[PDB]
């Protein structure tokens, strides 16, 4: 069993995804957020499922949903989210 | 640039996935070169609940 | 494990979808069929990973690609692969 | 109706999702009633091998 | 003879009552292995419950 | 992987308990739902998680809830959920 | 896997618990600590197999018994047990 | 008003203490400086409390 | 044949120990040739389970 | 994971050896059981933690207790318990 | 699980390997023999392990032996093993 | 034609790779075409037994 | 389910043998690298499928086309690919 | 993971045990350390594997052979192996 | 002291298995209190393999 | 001392070759394990394998 743990930039894209959409509907953001969190931790008992990253060598690309990508590596010793993005826009960004 | 189709690609251009996919390397560049140690899951889970929390007694007010 | 299945309206989807695609550039159609087909595989071992479907209840969702969507299920003998579709609009049609 | 940020939905109105939906609830009802026996997943493969071959030699 | 149970030390308030829901259970559990209908697969469960709550919420 | 199935008698189970608690609040009923689905789906790679039954030997109980108790057992070829009744009280009752 | 390691509190619970329980059955005190032990252990291989709480954000809850539930959470290099409580009374108490 | 068929917790007011006393407790636990123990000392400590209950007995 | 030294065997002699795994093979040979399905774990719980109780009961 | 079964040969050595113990401490018989027991299911996650056995080919050798070994083997679908034996005397074999 | 049945092709390439095989080194017919065998068993579990076969679509390809590759494909019902040819040379040839 | 080197492909031109890819399809093609029922793996194995007995006689 | 890593050999042993395929076809070096990544993945939850190795002892041969083999072991903690040899001739002799 | 670790003491006991034998059969003396290192080794992955002892409290007892036993310890850090005893006669003595 | 039957116990009497666990605990006391600090798993293994060098580079003369 | 091997019997031409061959691999696997470097994740090859096709394909 490889443990689950998140990036701080992965946290940060978190935090900024749903701040942004809960100015719209507040209870979408939740939505997405239980479907990010479902999408990751069977990794940690299968963490080869998803496709390596064919523009980014050496992680692996969840598309979690028709708008959202996780993207995400497999370490020595554990399951590590680098990012999470919008599939088709340049966001979240700067910081 | 050359425009494709919305069932050919998720981007309009060849220009635009380009400059996409240049953003996306340069933003995981960014993000494995943070010095700062990985987080368990389960404290983000704990900030995802405490943001919420936040943001719905922000909203009743 | 269970088998994996197609119903033939999944095929016919299949084949609308690779055709279209292939009008314009028929390497992506070849990457998306081997994107989909690995998606679908793993079912075998693996079949209740992918989230209940809130549209269509008894199926679940594969996000295989931020443009489409497989719909499955699980059945006593076999995993089912229903239908693919386009994520966001409404094609292929059936004949 | 109203558009939707296109960071909550993948969808621009409400409109076009509920549309979206219902179309797909229908088309999930007929693939389920098709008479027809479900088919291997190999003999997919090799429609999707022939189907590309064919695509291939039309130039 | 009944004895009271304390809630710390039993989820029944007396033995009585405990053995009384023993029996009770492995009864319920012998009817529904007697039963001859096949098992359902989960994600039909899943479909009846979805379809269920579709229902109970059509009514206001 | 075991496949996960339901006896008839446990949905009947599941029928009553949602229903009954829907009197009274429907989300509530669904939440439990969503509970007890979260206990049972894990069995398909883990069957052997919970303790055997020390009232009914051959299953194995989850308590799912401090009021509800998942019944289920291993069999050669799946995983049968086999009722879903109250922890403290006898029900739901007979039909 | 991940070790598992019980905070110095999560100890005076079980100290309490069983005392009191021990005051009118040991047997039964000792059939409990079993259990909590029980669905302690596979905790190592299996860390994010119970559903995070909602009361405590960044815990998880165990329901071991229709009375008792423990409160653990996954770190980055164990398990650790916080609590463990009744799980309708406040028992046991501040000392 | 709730039925015991809906919650472990016969009120909202009662649920709410429950869940404060819960947090508070948790709060404390996690605050304490003592290192954790290894599950088998904790193992240890149960025997050795077992094993003192039974034999003033 | 001569004695083991009982920190070199768990049994007293070499023929003694040849004895018993002949025996054990034996054991095996029937167990495999036996055309009864196998029974799930579970099954072997409900098993003992049953003659725990009837052993106590009787007593 | 590998689902794990008992040949019906094992479930009678299980029943020949805890009446057996029985017979003279009951308690002992079901402390036995609930250590083979044990020894048996964490096979269904690691199958291969035992290494095969020098004397039965195919099958592996779980020592459980200084007096007891199960025999069991790993198959494409199973973990599957063949016999359980004392380790030291031909016990049991019932005698039909 | 799928059976794994041979089609009387894939036995008669079979008999025609050992036999050819044999009149050199009895003993490396049976060591082949025995890694056919070894290789094909598992498929009633884990069909899907080896790759589709690129030149005869439909089929899969065990590369069994530097020398020997074993065709088969999935049906419905069951694993068939299709052909064992010669990896190089093509052998064993018609009758 | 064309020559290949034995660590690009297990054949030595591009003609006999040609050459054996058509021979295998056929080969395929006439194993698909037989009209007999599949034998289940174990009567594979007693036939293989039998055949190996035979040899050593 | 076991990790799946590379030694720093093996991964050499990669480099030399698809820089000296490029040199001829980078597209076929490219192929082999997909083949014998395809080979090593479900190593992760089926550690045993290879046999042991009868010349190289404590190590698995996969044959993963009829000229290349990948040697691997199981630890305790991992499944290692030790090297990529080629399957016929002596062939390869930092990272 | 947990770092395997010998206390002296069982080093000791090690030692006592194999030249005790090995002024029999040196080879069987080689072949119990073979077992006894075999036994010892997947704790650092599964470190409570074997039961609790039920005369140390706090310890684990490995049955390594039918006549030795292992006594270890699960640690904040280390698997520790605490002493390799005879199981059925006082052996070795202290000194 | 009453005998015990070799399927029930490892001990020939009960006697036999009191001393014996007595025995256990007094020597598993003894090895925890040892000030030394413990080896690692490599270190008994150099330590073996060079224990047995030399017994059979012994009887090598 | 020599023997010739049938293409159907042996992917080895010759028995002196291979045991040449299986001695050439089992020095290799030797020297293998002996290094003292970590073991890498399948990912880290992953991201090597692309970044030298890339070069490969560039350089050309």
């Amino acid at each position: 069993m490889l443990p689950v743990l998140w990036l701080e930039s992965a946290d940060t894209d978190l935090d900024d995804i749903t701040s942004y959409i809960a100015r719209f509907d507040i209870d979408a953001a939740e939505r997405l957020w239980q479907r990010l969190r479902g999408c990751v931790l069977p990794l940690s008992e299968h963490p080869y499922l998803y496709p390596p990253s064919d523009r980014v060598p050496g992680l692996r690309e969840i598309v979690a949903h028709p708008n959202y990508i996780i993207l995400y590596r497999v370490t020595t010793s554990s399951v590590e989210v680098v990012n999470v993005i919008h599939a088709r826009r340049q966001f979240p960004l700067e910081h | 640039n050359r425009a494709l189709s919305p069932m050919v690609s998720e981007f309009e251009t060849i220009e635009q996935e380009n400059s996409y996919n240049e953003w996306l390397r340069a933003k995981v560049a960014t993000s494995l070169a943070d010095p700062r140690p990985a987080i368990p899951h389960d404290e983000v889970e704990r900030r995802m609940a405490e943001r919420f929390a936040k943001m719905r007694k922000e909203r009743s007010k």
